[PDB]
């Protein structure tokens, strides 16, 4: 599944709807290993349309729980990310993976 | 046919997507695209045709850059790259 572990607390009262366009930072790193991706690098927040199925599982229902303005660690078991398969030239097959999401926004 | 260059191409990086990552076809996404970057080629037409070459046109001719780089090296780290600039262009279209 998806663990949610909190760095930071949110509002506790303003949670992503289905549909809504979540606003995050995030860092993603292989589960004891290799950072591979962070939008803070980029100086530009990511943003999905959550329940749209565009990003992973473990994104889908990870950041459905969290509130404005929270940040969290969020472990993801393989078959709530890439599975057996990985994702081609950047996560093995049965990765386990953890990202640092901070819920910046709702749109 | 009329439609907005900012249509044709959410439409055809989404296509060539699901035919690249999802299907595992190579062929199919070159095929989709092809004609995409053949008429930013051919040159603006209308004014929104303009701003849209203006602001993506540059992205694009370095994603097919690194596309042109993949089909001489047989390298897939050379098309990850194209997608890279294909997601920004689609991400800023959407």
């Amino acid at each position: 599944g998806v663990q949610v572990e909190t760095i930071s607390p949110g509002d506790g009262r303003t949670f992503p709807k289905r549909g809504q366009t979540c606003v995050v930072h995030y860092t993603g790193m292989l589960e004891d290993g290799k950072k591979f991706d962070s939008s803070r690098d980029r100086n530009k927040p990511f943003k999905f349309m959550l329940g749209k199925q565009e990003v992973i599982r473990g994104w889908e229902e990870g950041v459905a729980q969290m509130s404005v303005g929270q940040r969290a660690k969020l472990t993801i078991s393989p078959d709530y990310a890439y599975g057996a398969t990985g994702h081609p030239g950047i996560i093995p097959p049965h990765a386990t993976l953890v990202f640092d999401v901070e819920l910046l926004k709702l749109e | 046919v009329a439609i907005l260059w900012h249509e044709m191409w959410h439409e055809g990086l989404e296509e060539a997507s699901r035919l690249y990552f999802g299907e595992r076809n190579v062929k199919g996404m070159f095929e989709v695209l092809e004609p995409l970057h053949a008429m930013m080629e051919r040159g603006p037409q209308t004014l929104k045709e303009t701003s849209f070459n203006q602001a993506y046109g540059r992205d694009l001719m370095e994603a097919q850059e690194w596309c042109r780089k993949y089909m001489k090296s047989g390298n897939v780290k050379d098309l990850t790259q194209a997608w890279d600039l294909y997601y920004h262009v689609f991400r800023r279209i959407s």
